[PDB]
Order: structure tokens, then sequence, then C-alpha cells
């Protein structure tokens, strides 16, 4: 079947470049043109520019006339995209797009698109989480996960299951630019006194496997 | 020994064309001698389609056609009987059951000027391939997409021709090779090109 | 300017609807160059009217919309309850490309009343970097939702960061929390601590805390 592929992640420094490729397959590539858009968390689309295949056309937006350049490139079917001086701002989600066109007649639309790259600029000081536990006093209860580096993380109840009232909430940005979030299941009922309370958490981008019980 | 044809202004010329925009020139009624050409010269690819260039000056055709233009480098082998590509499927279609002999010599000093000559032009877009020896002097807009456009720029609606890049230092694979195609017929006429 | 606003903030329905969406722009567009596109939250965005009265490769429920040179419209008639997600204009007429702001649409459940507690902070904080304190807010439907946090004799917002939850599928409600951070030096200069809410279900203002003891 016809897709487009797109690079992995990638995680910067205040102050550098990037390059994002847009493997196009299935499909003509060179009677095509790739538009590259810029979302942020929940936020509102925005547009960066566009390029044609077919060489020598660039158009870029006003505010971004500067520290970006589309090049193409035509042996390997594919397009890249260099931003240049990263600033703190740019912390975003990176699209791809293009016409499904065909030989005689090209598609009108923006049919296909990325995956989706992700970058995050940060002061890059990596850190492993720490667990806090919550104890109620018809009851809830959680273990808190804080400070740990800009990075997607997992949690799990040992089984990825017993989703009784499970919670999970967005990754927070605090003031020191490490992330935090927490997780909240309610108990069934006024049993809380026996039976197994365990909330052990995952991660796998560095070297931590934390564990934490939760007792009133 | 009776006069000549100009070859050597043929040859010799400044500014020869465009690729898209190939000339000729009906050459007859003279002598011509293909021997100077190959005995003796610096022009490399003479690749010589059709008869052998050795003992080709005997050999009496009615007229002689001659075409000029210039091209990329390495994109050098794709102008010959067959063969697919962005060129001799857009600007030169060179038919099958060719006569004629084809001179292709580098040239890097009248041409790739100090710093960026952009004044060369090939045709990019076309909606089909060209008839054989078909030649198209157009401008107007390519139509990529289903809704008309008129005389804008945007999306599935560009322009056909393109600049070329040639650069001082680019490198030995994209250099402006001149190249000069030649020709031949002959039919129910008295013969003209007849030099010994 | 070129801006493409649109009418109408967020739709509340249930699944059966003539959802009606305006787009309305500023500069006069011709109707050749324009499309619209859903994102559904967590994944790429898709392509589903293109050229402004046509359709995509495939769509159900037979997605209509079209306009004119200042004014486009979309609307989704007998709304499946699969479709639920943000959608964005785009025009791409001329350049910029600017793209909309989006709406977003959802379900309604006869607006319950949620359910409020806290969390004291426990004996793993007073030895660690800060000690923090959290509140939580479950099994509502409506987003009006004022948190404030009742300092002892102050009623101060000088840091305070709030989590919203995605819509639940079973339970078709929404659920927020609450933290705050305070200097680690002894946490007893004011010994009162509590959060409030107010809420369309709630008649009295809802205070309930628990002083250390
Ligand atoms: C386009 O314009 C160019 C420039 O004028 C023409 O090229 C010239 O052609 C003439 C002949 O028509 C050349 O004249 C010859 O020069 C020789 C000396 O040059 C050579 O010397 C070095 C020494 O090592 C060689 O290594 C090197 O290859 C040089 O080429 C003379 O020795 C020649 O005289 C001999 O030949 C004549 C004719 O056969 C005999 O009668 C003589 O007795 C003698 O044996 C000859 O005079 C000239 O050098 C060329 N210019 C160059 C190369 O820059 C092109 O001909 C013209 N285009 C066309 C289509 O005509
Ligand atoms: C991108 O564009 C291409 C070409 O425009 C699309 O390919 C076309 O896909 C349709 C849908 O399956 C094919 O139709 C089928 O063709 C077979 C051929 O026998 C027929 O038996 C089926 O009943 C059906 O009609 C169509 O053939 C195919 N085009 C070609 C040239 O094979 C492609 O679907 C587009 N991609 C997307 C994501 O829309």
């Amino acid at each position: 079947q016809m897709q487009l592929v797109q690079s992995g992640p990638e995680v910067k420094k205040p102050g550098t470049s990037v390059k994002v490729s847009c493997k196009a397959s299935g499909f003509t590539f060179t009677s095509s043109a790739v538009q590259w858009v810029r979302q942020a968390r929940g936020q509102r689309l925005e547009w960066i520019g566009w390029i044609v295949v077919g060489s020598g056309n660039t158009n870029y937006a006003q505010k971004f006339q500067e520290r970006v350049t589309i090049t193409r490139d035509m042996s390997t079917s594919t397009a890249y995209m260099e931003l240049s001086s990263l600033r703190s701002e740019d912390t975003a989600v990176y699209y791809c797009a293009a016409p499904n066109c065909s030989n005689v007649v090209c598609y009108d639309g923006f049919d296909i698109w990325g995956q989706g790259t992700m970058v995050t600029v940060s002061s890059a000081s990596t850190k492993g989480p720490s667990v806090f536990p919550l104890a109620p006093s018809t009851a809830a209860l959680g273990c808190l996960v804080k400070d740990y580096f800009p990075e997607p993380v997992t949690v799990s109840w040992n089984s990825g299951a017993l989703t009784s009232g499970v919670h999970t909430f967005p990754a927070v940005l605090q003031s020191s630019g490490l992330y935090s979030l927490s997780s909240v299941v309610t108990v069934p009922s006024s049993s809380l006194g026996t039976q197994t309370y365990i909330c052990n958490v995952n991660h796998k981008p560095s070297n931590t496997k934390v564990d934490k019980k939760v007792e009133p | 020994i009776t006069n000549l044809c100009p070859f050597g202004e043929v040859f010799n010329a400044t500014r020869f064309a465009s690729v898209y925009a190939w000339n000729r020139k009906r050459i007859s009624n003279c002598v011509a001698d293909y021997s100077v050409l190959y005995n003796s010269a610096s022009f490399s690819t003479f690749k010589c389609y059709g008869v052998s260039p050795t003992k080709l000056n005997d050999l009496c055709f009615t007229n002689v056609y001659a075409d000029s233009f210039v091209i990329r480098g390495d994109e050098v082998r794709q102008i010959a009987p067959g063969q697919t590509g962005k060129i001799a499927d857009y600007n030169y279609k060179l038919p099958d059951d060719f006569t004629g002999c084809v001179i292709a010599w580098n040239s890097n000093n009248l041409d790739s000027k100090v710093g960026g000559n952009y004044n060369y032009l090939y045709r990019l877009f076309r909606k089909s391939n060209l008839k054989p020896f078909e030649r198209d002097i157009s401008t107007e807009i390519y139509q990529a997409g289903s809704t008309p456009c008129n005389g804008v720029e945007g999306f599935n609606c560009y322009f056909p021709l393109q600049s070329y890049g040639f650069q001082p230092t680019n490198g030995v694979g994209y250099q402006p090779y001149r190249v000069v195609v030649l020709s031949f017929e002959l039919l129910h006429a008295p013969a003209t090109v007849c030099g010994p | 300017e070129i801006v493409l606003t649109q009418s109408p903030g967020t739709l509340s329905l249930s699944p059966g609807e003539r959802a009606t969406l305006s787009c309305r722009a500023s500069q006069s567009v011709s109707s050749s160059y324009l499309a619209w596109y859903q994102q559904k939250p967590g994944q790429a965005p898709r392509l589903l009217i293109y050229s402004a009265s046509s359709r995509a490769t495939g769509i159900p429920d037979r997605f209509s919309g079209s306009g004119s040179g200042t004014d486009f419209t979309l609307t989704i008639s007998r709304l499946e309850p699969e479709d639920f997600a943000v959608y964005f204009c785009q025009q791409y007429g001329t350049s910029p490309w600017t793209f909309g702001q989006g709406t977003k649409v959802e379900i309604k459940r006869t607006v319950a009343a949620p359910s409020v507690f806290i969390f004291p902070p426990s004996d793993e904080q007073l030895k660690s970097g800060t000690a923090s304190v959290v509140c939580l807010l479950n099994n509502f439907y409506p987003r009006e939702a004022k948190v404030q946090w009742k300092v002892d004799n102050a009623l101060q917002s000088g840091n305070s960061q709030e989590s919203v939850t995605e819509q639940d599928s079973k339970d078709s409600t929404y659920s927020l929390s609450s933290t705050l951070t305070l200097s680690k030096a002894d946490y007893e200069k004011h010994k009162v601590y509590a959060c409030e809410v107010t809420h369309q279900g709630l008649s009295s203002p809802v205070t309930k805390s628990f002083n250390r003891g």
C-alpha cells in the first residue's frame, strides 16, 4: 500500500539545528509537493512553508523567513527540513503532507500525512523520577510521579489493567523544566483494610524501574 | 576544388542556443570533408550512429541538417535512438532508424561564468511525450491538477521551463557540454553534398 | 487581514444532530482552494473535504458543505457516535496558507455533580525537597469548574498548576486535579489548607479540609 514514512523523535539544546525526513513511497514523487506544519500541545495548527519536488519553488511564512531551509533531494526520493537556532518556544510536534499524485493527474488535497516527529528543547539535565504515596482517611488513592526529564513516560499497575477508575493525567512542565504528573484510582468499597494495593510504575528511556506500596 | 560550407562557423560559433529551442541550418550545394573532424581533434564522444566514421567522405547524400544545443555534462547518453528521461522525452526526441553522427565536446571556458551563470533553459513539465523531430517553443502555464489556473502560480499549477544551475566549480559531473548533432537526407532529387 | 476565525466555540449534543459548523473568513478567497481537516486527539489529522464542494477518497455519514468567496460551512447530518474530534479549516489559495482556530464536539450527560476530597502530604515529603498538596475533582460533565486555594486567612494564587483529563468512554465525565508548591521551611506558617469549588449542581458552596492533628 501507499504511505509516508517520517523520522523519529529528537532531543536538542537551545542554539542548534535539526533535520526531519519525509521518505515518500508508493506513488510518483516527482510531480508532487510537501507542506510542513507545526502543532503545539493542544493548540491551533501553524504553517512553515512548502516546496515543489519538481525543484525550484520555495515559499516560507513571514515570521519564518529566516531560520529554516527546505532542501529537497532527489536521489533517495525523500524530503528534508532544517530549522536552525532552536528556541524554547519551538517545543512542538512537526508533521508532513503531500498530495496523492499518480502520473497523469495530481490529487488536489493533502491526503497523505506523516506520522509526526517530536522535538523538545530544554536545559538537557536528564534525571529519573521519584514516586510519592497518597493515602486516604467510597475512597480514592494513588501514587505521585515527579521530577523526571522531559521525555515520554508510562504508568501501569503490574498488569496494564484493573481499570476500576484509573485516571492518568497529562504531563505538566514545572518552573525548572522538569515534567510531572499523577495517577489516582478509587478503591472499590469500604474493604481497603485487606487485599492488595500496589502502584507499580515503569520506565524505559533510562535505567529506572521504581515501585512503591500504598497504605493508609 | 570549388567552394565549401561554413562548418567552421557552425562549430566555432560563440553562443549556440538553448536546448528547448534548437536551431537548424540547411547545408547543400558544396563539398564537405567529414575527415578533419575525426582525423585529429579534441572532440570527445564522437559517436557515429548510422554509418561508421571511417570511409564516410565518399558516400554522398542530398541535404545535411545541423542541430545545435547545450545540455548537462553527465546527461549526454540519453540523446540516442531510444532511451528515456527528462531529456530526449521532453525537448529533443531523436527518432529511431536515425542517420548521421553526433558530436559532443566538453567546454568549460565559454560557459559557467564566475559566480552564477543562470541563462540557459530547459523544459521540465509537459503533458505528453514529444513527437519525432518536434520543438515546442511555448511558455504557457502547465496544468498539473483538475482545476483551471489563469496565469498564476500555486498548488497543482506550475511553470514549464526551468533554469540550469551551472557553477564554475560544481564538478565534472555537471558541466555545460555543447552538443551538435547532424543528420542526413536522400530522396528523389540529385544529391549535392558529394565531398571527396 | 487573512484570518480563519470560526463562529462556534464548542458543541455538545448527543448522537443525532444537524451539526452546523461555520468558518467565516475575512479576505476574498476563490472557492477552489479550501479544505477541512479532522484531528482525533492522539494521532495525525485526516482530510475530509477538499475544494469546498467535493469529498475525499472515502467518508461515512455523507459529510456535506459548500460556500462562497468569503463564507463556508460544514454540516454533519445524524452525527455518528464514533465521530467526535476537532475540526480544522484550511485555505491554500494564496500565501500565507493560514490555518483555522478549530472547534470541539462532545456529548451531553444531564449534568451530574462532582465529588471533592483532598490528599494531605505524607511523611515522605518532610525529608525530600518540596512538600506538595493535591486536591482531586472527579465525575463532572461541565467544564465550568473554579478551583480556589482556601489558605488560612488568605486567598492567593501565587503558584498553582491544573491538570485536565480527556473525555471518558464508559462514564463520559471529566476529572481535574490541583497542585501547589510552598516553602519547605516549616509549612506551619498557616495551619489551615483547603481548596474550594463552585458548580451548577452544588447549591451552597462546598468546603472540605482537614487540619493536621
Ligand atoms: C575553429 O577555430 C580553431 C582555431 O583557429 C581551428 O583550429 C585550428 O586549426 C588549424 C588547422 O586548420 C590548426 O593549425 C595547425 O597548427 C599546428 C600547430 O599546433 C599544434 O602544435 C602543437 C605542438 O606540439 C601540437 O602538439 C598541438 O596539437 C597543436 O595543435 C601546425 O603545426 C599545423 O600545420 C601542419 O598542418 C598543415 C595542414 O595539414 C600542414 O599543411 C602543415 O605543413 C603542417 O604540417 C596547422 O597549421 C590550429 O592549431 C587550430 N587551432 C587550435 C587547435 O587552437 C578550427 O579548425 C576551427 N574549426 C573548424 C571546424 O575549422
Ligand atoms: C492514491 O491514488 C491512487 C491512484 O489515483 C489510488 O489507487 C487506486 O485505488 C482504487 C481504490 O482501490 C483502485 O480501485 C480499484 O481498482 C481495481 C482494479 O481492478 C478494481 O477492480 C476495484 O474494483 C477498484 O475499483 C484503483 O485501481 C487504484 N488505481 C490504480 C491506478 O490502480 C489510491 O487508492 C490513492 N490512495 C488513497 C489513500 O486514496
